[PDB]
């Protein structure tokens, strides 16, 4: 994925092939492990946008995307 | 969903069964020609 950013915040912009794995990037508070759960699909002009929260020791509820450490947006292709 | 091999949400699945008719029944149309009429024409004669 290419990590870029939006507001100061840290974004990814995530490709089909990394449907299924642990995404990381380090950070100057550390390694950051974002979890993505989501649709995803090819990247393309029908991306969506959204944010994923930072979760410590809480379980995820009504999400499909979490970080361990630092809040990341994310974006990524619903075309297949 | 991630239960099932998905990275949550409805998914397009398909089902096929061969289909092999076991007894069947067939409804016909008949034509008022193509009927066909048998007679009998015997001799009226008495014979044994």
């Amino acid at each position: 994925f290419h990590l870029t950013t939006r507001n100061g915040e840290p974004h990814m912009i995530v490709s089909r092939q990394e449907k299924g794995k642990s995404l990381l990037f380090k950070t100057e508070d550390g390694v950051n492990m974002c979890t993505l759960m989501a649709d995803l699909g090819e990247l393309c002009e029908d991306t969506i946008t959204y944010k994923c929260p930072l979760l410590r020791q809480n379980e995820p509820e009504d999400i499909d995307c979490w970080c361990n450490s630092t809040s990341t947006w994310v974006t990524y292709g619903t075309c297949t | 969903g991630w239960g099932n091999g998905c990275g949550f949400g409805k998914g397009g699945i398909v089902t096929c069964a061969m289909f092999r008719c076991k007894k069947n029944m067939e409804g016909k149309v008949v034509q008022p020609e193509n009927l066909e009429y048998t007679i009998v024409i015997t001799p009226h004669s008495g014979e044994e």
